């Protein structure tokens, strides 16, 4: 633990990018969180919302 | 059947062309939710229930 | 825009509408602006034979 200051630095900013990766697996109150599904399923009036 | 007892059919195995119900005007209502009627043609499904 | 459509029909003159007469005879576009004006004409559009 003497290269703490650098390694938690490199981990916070690692679990940031994780995070927003991580984000994209919501739907966010969707029927899908893959556009191609609401692509391929709908017709673009509800596809748009 | 009666709504009370309604039937409920698997359909497993096979290849459906859902274009022929779209077309039709059999039908009074033909309404879908959660997928166009255009593009069940173009996807796979499966527990599907009648 | 004039023309004659059945009682049943009228419902299919709207944005975002699957219907017969929405695909292959009259489509209105997503962000149509305006409006669809309709009435009966029994009395003059119809005749016994």
């Amino acid at each position: 633990s003497a290269l703490g200051k650098l390694q938690d630095v490199v981990n916070q900013n690692a679990q940031a990018l994780n995070t927003l990766v991580k984000q994209l697996s919501s739907n966010f109150g969707a029927i899908s969180s893959v556009l191609n599904d609401i692509l391929s399923r709908l017709d673009p009036p509800e596809a748009e919302v | 059947a009666s709504v009370y007892a309604w039937n409920r059919k698997r359909i497993s195995n096979c290849v459906a062309d859902y274009s022929v119900l779209y077309n039709s005007a059999s039908f009074s209502t033909f309404k879908c939710y959660g997928v166009s009627p255009t593009k069940l043609n173009d996807l796979c499904f499966t527990n599907v229930y009648a | 825009d004039s023309f004659v459509i059945r009682g049943d029909e009228v419902r299919q003159i709207a944005p975002g509408q699957t219907g017969k007469i929405a695909d292959y005879n009259y489509k209105l576009p997503d962000d149509f602006t305006g409006c669809v004006i309709a009435w009966n004409s029994n009395n003059l559009d119809s005749k016994v034979g």
